[PDB]
Parts: structure tokens; C-alpha cells; sequence
């Protein structure tokens, strides 16, 4: 028995982009999940298939702590049965998802005067992602009938676009760090 | 029963200025539109300028565009005509007319009398 | 739904002047507003995307600015071919809604209309109908009056007017008035005339013909 | 790029109509494609949008009645309209909107006319507007064609098969009291060419497959 290394996930200095969302695989450890839900730092805390207080009373093998950065108005897409650029092309949760979605505003960390363009998202994709699928490809998206041949332009767009995170952006356009906990339920 | 009294005009210097006037008595002006015409010897009844409303603008002719100026004083019922750059091709008798439509269709009923304007 | 308030609906000015169109969003759309230009009867063309970026091939006289809720669309020098309707559209909040629109006209020198009249054709008279057309060509301003007189009897309610959009080139209008009567009613009278009252006319101009004469 | 709308026309109210959008230069299945309608005399109104992964979206006033499908074999956008209402009478455009602020991406179609009203189709009658002395002023003469009594919109009018374009005014159609549209298309030419030049207007009313060439000669 030992506490889960959740500090390394939530209190990480830098977060991965949503298209390359990082996954932390943790064994069946113990953690006061009731304290996490009762943390004032988390503005979004939605659980599916299980209550936040009854998380310790679950029987599972591995818990996955997926983490990434999206904007404010896209947090609604980190939920089962959602559509949009994030849910279809970046990070997709299954319909029978068992776990919780945690998010909080990170404007003070991920925004920079003049714009922070380090965080990216997949804008073009031929098909929707399967649940828990990750796509880091940088193939030039052929939106036209003519092949691109690794040359971008009209009808040939880079599938990834950078967020424009400025401190003066609206709250719907400010960066939000998201942590998704999933359980390989036994 | 209204009439258009005019003043100003006369033998002015070539290239000078002149302030025309056209006062009307018996009916107000703030809800109508007044115009200005020109009758040179040889041709007849050309167009000069006009004022739409208080909140609208003025509209001129092809040969006087950007050269004349139409003011409007509805409190005294006297619409002036600021005039600059008098060329000798404008030696004519200037008139004054009034529009009889609030939709500015161009209903000309009452006229002026004439103002002798001679350039050099 | 995010309602867009684009004002004014009409800002007629002259060629070479500055244009300023304001668009207001009910909610916050950040910088994601697109300005489209639509010629009469043509498809809309994108001019400004992301409220401040010119599109490919668009002349540089067009410009945009603003973020959050209020946006501005500015034409540095208004041009003849710039005469169209301009809409603002937010595209990142479903449902995406357009603006009300701004009909851009031109103000210019007053030009009197050339008045022409066309008697009904012999082909139409064999069909039992007579249409008399009165033409007002290349005039400004748009405000004009056409009065149909038939044997000096003024006609009301049997004619229809149609005005062309302000021509891009000379900034003028054209108007057609079509007086429609039955063949029997057309043969009852002799003098058919349209009386044109316009600003550029010192006195109303009347064009007339007599039925059955050269 | 070339987007061509088709499948419009006139339909009885409550009927179903399928709008097609043939696409060249671009692949339909891998693009953001929108349908936008504009009512006659009104402004633009977004109708539908489809993502490059299938994800569709509809307006509230049109949800549950319209459907945007895509076809990769023909590279055509499809908009199926069911339970049509009088307010749906508008011109529909299929366009590939700019996504992510990428310049040169936006491209619109020509547009198709859909008329949701209970009426019949009638071809226009074409009558000459003969020039004369009463049509001559300042060395120019006016002549035209009267495209009268047709339904529904639109008609197209050219002169000398497109060779005569300078000075052509095709007035917008007006709806007569009989419920039929009427339109005049006039052209100003030098009066000296009335007796020597041939002037022919070409009227085309696609909703009734009516093509009429009418020569306009003077007689006065």
C-alpha cells in the first residue's frame, strides 16, 4: 500500500498539448479521492459511472491519469457522448466511461503577453478518433482532389493549429488544464 | 401664397466669391428641400445644387461639384448659397426653387425671380 | 444564439471617402468574426477573416479591427467596384449567425434621367394585352416620380416600377415603369404619356405618343 | 475550385427536395462544408454545417427537417429538405468555409433557387421594345425586350449572345397582380446603327425550359 503520485500529474510544471495528450499509468494505489473533490483549485469536477467520494471503494487494476491543455469553451467536450473538434479529433471519451473529468483555469501559467502558441490541437482529420486514441501525425491534410506531396497551401493544410493564449482573452478562450482519471475496473 | 425673395449677386470680380440668399415667407423650410439653377445665354436651366434635410447632405452637378456650398438655416427660413471660384463660364442668371415633396421626388412648383451674376 | 448587430444598414457615400461599419456580438466571440462582401445577385466573397486578417487577393484598402464583442470594418478609400452588401459573421459558436447587413450605395453629382417611352408591340396586342414602358436611364439621386397619363387622365394602380441597383461605374440608377392594360381598354384612348418628376429636372418631363401613329 | 448547385426549382409546400452540390478541385469527404440560404430581399442565414469527420450541425429553425449528407463517389454535397415551408423559399449556397484562419480556403457556390409555394410553372412571352425617335437622345437609342408573365424566378437575358454588354440594364423582375413575374431588359446603342446592326435578346427561363431569341428592329 502507498499513496498515488497524483502530485506529479496535477502539479506538473508543463502540460502536453491535447493532440499529444500524456497518459500516466498508475498501479492499484490508495488515494484520498474525497480530498481531491473537496479541493477549491478545481473548477470542473464531473464523474461518470462512479461518485467522487466512493472512488476508493472501487475494484480495479490500473488507473490512468490523462492530462492536456484546452481552452475554456472546449471543456464541455471532455465528456461521454460529445462532439466537436476536441472530442472528434483530439481526445475522445467512451460512452461507457468510468471515471472523472477534472479541469481548472490556467491563464496565469499558460498565457503570455503577445500570445503563447506552444499548445496545439488537431484541426483536420478524415475520421473521428476512437475512445482513448492519440494522433501525433503531421501529414499535410489533403483537403483537395490534388495530392499535396508534403507541400502545404490551398487544399493542403497542416492538421495541427496553435492556440492563441493571451492573458486578455475571454474565459472561453483562456487555457484550461484538464486531468482525466479512468479505471480499468475489476 | 408663399414667395421666394432673393438677394445678393451683381458684378463680382473674376475668380472671387459671392453669397446668394433665398428667403421664403408664409411657410417653414425645415420639412422641405430647396434647389438652385442656372440659365446661361445659349443654353437653359442647368442644375447647380440642393439641400435634402437637416440631417442629410448636399448634391451638386458635374461642373460645380466640390466648388459650391449649400448652407441651411431653418430657424430663420433663409437658405443661403456659399459660392467660390467664380469662373467666366458661369456668367448667368441664378434662380431659386423649392421642392414640393417630402420624399424629394423633385416636385418644383414655386420659383424665384433671378439674380444678375456677371463675371468680369 | 449570438445576435450580431451590424450598423448602419446603409451608409451611402462618394468614391474616395472612408467607410466604417460596426458589428456587435451579444456574447464574447474573441476575434473570430468574418466579413463577407456580396454583389447583387452574386455569391458572398470573404474579405476579412479573424476580424483583422485580409484574405488572399483582397485589395489592401480593406481593413478590420476589434475583439471581444465590438468589431469594425473599414474601407480606406471607397471605390466603384466596392458597391455591395457587407455582412459580419461569427463562425466559432454554433449556431453561427450573420449580421443584418449594410447596403453600400454611392452619393455623387445629380444627373437628370433620360426619358424614353415604348408603345406596346404588335405581337403583344394580338395577345389581348398592351404594355407601355417608360424608361428612366442613368440618373441620381434615386428618388424620382413617374406619373402615367392617358388622355390626360392620371393612371394609378395599373403600373409597376423596377429600379436597377446603383451602377458600379457611373453611380447612377435606372428605372422602368410598365403600364399594363387590356387590348380593348388600350384602344379606347389616344394619348399615352409618362410624366417624369426628378430633382435634376427644372420642370417635369413628359414623353408621349398617340395610339396608331408613327 | 468550382462549386455548382443544382436540384432546386419549385416544390409544393410540405414536399421534399434534395439539393446537390457538385465539387471540383476539392474532396468533399475531407472538408468543412456549409449550406447557407438567403431569403429574397433578406440577409444571409446559416442553414447547416458538416465536419470532415461526419459531425453535422443544423439551425434551430431547420433542425429535424433538413439533412446534410456527403457522397465520395460523385464528390457531391447533398442537402435533403423535408417538410418544406413558405419561409424556406430562398437561394441556397454550398460553401467550404475558412477553418482555423487559413487564407485562400473560403470558396462559395453559384447558388440554387428553391421556391416553396403552391402555384404552377409558366414560360415567359418575349416582346420587342422597338427603338424610334422617341427612344433616341444624345446620339444614342434605347431598345429592349419585355419578358412578361413567367413563374417562377429566375430569367437570364443577354444581347447578341453576350456580344453586347455595354449599356445593358436588365431590370429586376416585379411580381404582377396576376402572380406572374415581369421583367424588362434594355440596352442603349448609337442611333446610327439602328438601320444596319442586328440586335437580338436571348431570354432563358430554366424552370420551364423556355429559350426565346427575339430580334428587336425599329419601326416608326
Amino acid at each position: 500500500t502507498n499513496l498515488c503520485p497524483f502530485g506529479e500529474v496535477f502539479n506538473a510544471t508543463r502540460f502536453a498539448s491535447v493532440y499529444a495528450w500524456n497518459r500516466k499509468r498508475i498501479s492499484n494505489c490508495v488515494a484520498d479521492y474525497s480530498v481531491l473533490y473537496n479541493s477549491a483549485s478545481f473548477s470542473t469536477f464531473k464523474c461518470y459511472g462512479v461518485s467522487p467520494t466512493k472512488l476508493n471503494d472501487l475494484c480495479f487494476t490500473n488507473v490512468y491519469a490523462d492530462s492536456f491543455v484546452i481552452r475554456g469553451d472546449e471543456v464541455r467536450q471532455i465528456a461521454p457522448g460529445q462532439t466537436g473538434k476536441i472530442a472528434d479529433y483530439n481526445y475522445k471519451l467512451p460512452d461507457d466511461f468510468t471515471g472523472c473529468v477534472i479541469a481548472w483555469n490556467s491563464n496565469n501559467l499558460d498565457s503570455k503577453v503577445g500570445g503563447n502558441y506552444n499548445y496545439r490541437y488537431r484541426l483536420f482529420r478524415k475520421s473521428n478518433l476512437k475512445p482513448f486514441e492519440r494522433d501525433i501525425s503531421t501529414e499535410i491534410y489533403q483537403a483537395g482532389s490534388k495530392p499535396c506531396n508534403g507541400v502545404e497551401g490551398f487544399n493542403c493544410y497542416f492538421p495541427l493549429q496553435s492556440y492563441g493564449f493571451q492573458p486578455t482573452n475571454g474565459v472561453g478562450y483562456q487555457p484550461y488544464r484538464v486531468v482525466v482519471l479512468s479505471f480499468e475496473l475489476l | 401664397q408663399v414667395q421666394l425673395q432673393e438677394s445678393g449677386g451683381g458684378l463680382v470680380q473674376p475668380g472671387g466669391s459671392l453669397r446668394l440668399s433665398c428667403a421664403a415667407s408664409g411657410r417653414t423650410i425645415s420639412r422641405y428641400a430647396m434647389s438652385w439653377f442656372r440659365q446661361a445665354p445659349g443654353k437653359e436651366r442647368e442644375f447647380v445644387a440642393v439641400a435634402r434635410r437637416s440631417g442629410d447632405g448636399a448634391f451638386y452637378a458635374d461642373s460645380v461639384q466640390g466648388r459650391f456650398t449649400v448652407s441651411r438655416d431653418d430657424a430663420k427660413n433663409t437658405v443661403y448659397l456659399q459660392m467660390n471660384s467664380l469662373k467666366p463660364e458661369d456668367t448667368a442668371v441664378y434662380y431659386c426653387a423649392i421642392d414640393s415633396d417630402t420624399f424629394y421626388s423633385g416636385s418644383y412648383d414655386y420659383w424665384g425671380q433671378g439674380t444678375q451674376v456677371t463675371v468680369s | 444564439a449570438i445576435q450580431l448587430t451590424q450598423s448602419p444598414s446603409s451608409l451611402s457615400a462618394s468614391v474616395g471617402d472612408r467607410v466604417t461599419i460596426t458589428c456587435q456580438a451579444t456574447h464574447d466571440i474573441n476575434k473570430f468574426l468574418n466579413w463577407y462582401q456580396q454583389k447583387p445577385g452574386k455569391a458572398p466573397k470573404l474579405l476579412i477573416y479573424d476580424a483583422s486578417n485580409l484574405e488572399t487577393g483582397v485589395p489592401s484598402r480593406f481593413s478590420g479591427s476589434g475583439f471581444g464583442t465590438t468589431f469594425t470594418f473599414t474601407i480606406s478609400s471607397l471605390q466603384p467596384e466596392d458597391i455591395a452588401t457587407y455582412f459580419c459573421h461569427q463562425y466559432e459558436n454554433i449556431p453561427p449567425i450573420f449580421g443584418p447587413g449594410t447596403k453600400v450605395e454611392i452619393k455623387r453629382t445629380v444627373a437628370a434621367p433620360s426619358v424614353f417611352i415604348f408603345p406596346p408591340s404588335d405581337e403583344q396586342l394580338k395577345s389581348g394585352t398592351a404594355s407601355v414602358v417608360c424608361l428612366l436611364n442613368n440618373f441620381y439621386p434615386r428618388e424620382a416620380k413617374v406619373q402615367w397619363k392617358v388622355d390626360n387622365a392620371l393612371q394609378s394602380g395599373n403600373s409597376q416600377e423596377s429600379v436597377t441597383e446603383q451602377d458600379s461605374k457611373d453611380s447612377t440608377y435606372s428605372l422602368s415603369s410598365t403600364l399594363t392594360l387590356s387590348k380593348a381598354d388600350y384602344e379606347k384612348h389616344k394619348v399615352y404619356a409618362c410624366e417624369v418628376t426628378h430633382q435634376g429636372l427644372s420642370s417635369p418631363v413628359t414623353k408621349s405618343f398617340n395610339r396608331g401613329e408613327c | 475550385v468550382q462549386l455548382v448547385e443544382t436540384g432546386g426549382g419549385l416544390v409544393q409546400p410540405g414536399g421534399s427536395l434534395r439539393l446537390s452540390c457538385e465539387a471540383s478541385e476539392i474532396i468533399v469527404s475531407a472538408n468543412y462544408m456549409t449550406w447557407v440560404r438567403q431569403a429574397p430581399g433578406k440577409g444571409l442565414e446559416w442553414v447547416s454545417l458538416i465536419y470532415p469527420g461526419g459531425t453535422t450541425y443544423l439551425s434551430d429553425s431547420l433542425k429535424g427537417r433538413f439533412t446534410v449528407s456527403r457522397d465520395n463517389s460523385k464528390n457531391t454535397m447533398n442537402l435533403e429538405m423535408n417538410s418544406l415551408r413558405a419561409g424556406d423559399t430562398a437561394v441556397y449556397y454550398c460553401a467550404r468555409l475558412i477553418v482555423g484562419g487559413i487564407a485562400g480556403m473560403d470558396v462559395w457556390g453559384q447558388g440554387t433557387t428553391v421556391t416553396v409555394s403552391s402555384a404552377s410553372t409558366k414560360g415567359p412571352s418575349v416582346f420587342p421594345l422597338a427603338p424610334s425617335s422617341k427612344s433616341t437622345s444624345g446620339g444614342t437609342a434605347a431598345l429592349g425586350c419585355l419578358v412578361k408573365d413567367y413563374f417562377p424566378e429566375p430569367v437570364t437575358v443577354s444581347w447578341n449572345s453576350g456580344a453586347l454588354t455595354s449599356g445593358v440594364h436588365t431590370f429586376p423582375a416585379v411580381l404582377q397582380s396576376s402572380g406572374l413575374y415581369s421583367l424588362s431588359s434594355v440596352v442603349t446603342v448609337p442611333s446610327s446603327s439602328l438601320g444596319t446592326q442586328t440586335y437580338i435578346c436571348n431570354v432563358n427561363h430554366k424552370p420551364s425550359n423556355t429559350k426565346v431569341d427575339k430580334r428587336v428592329e425599329p419601326k416608326s
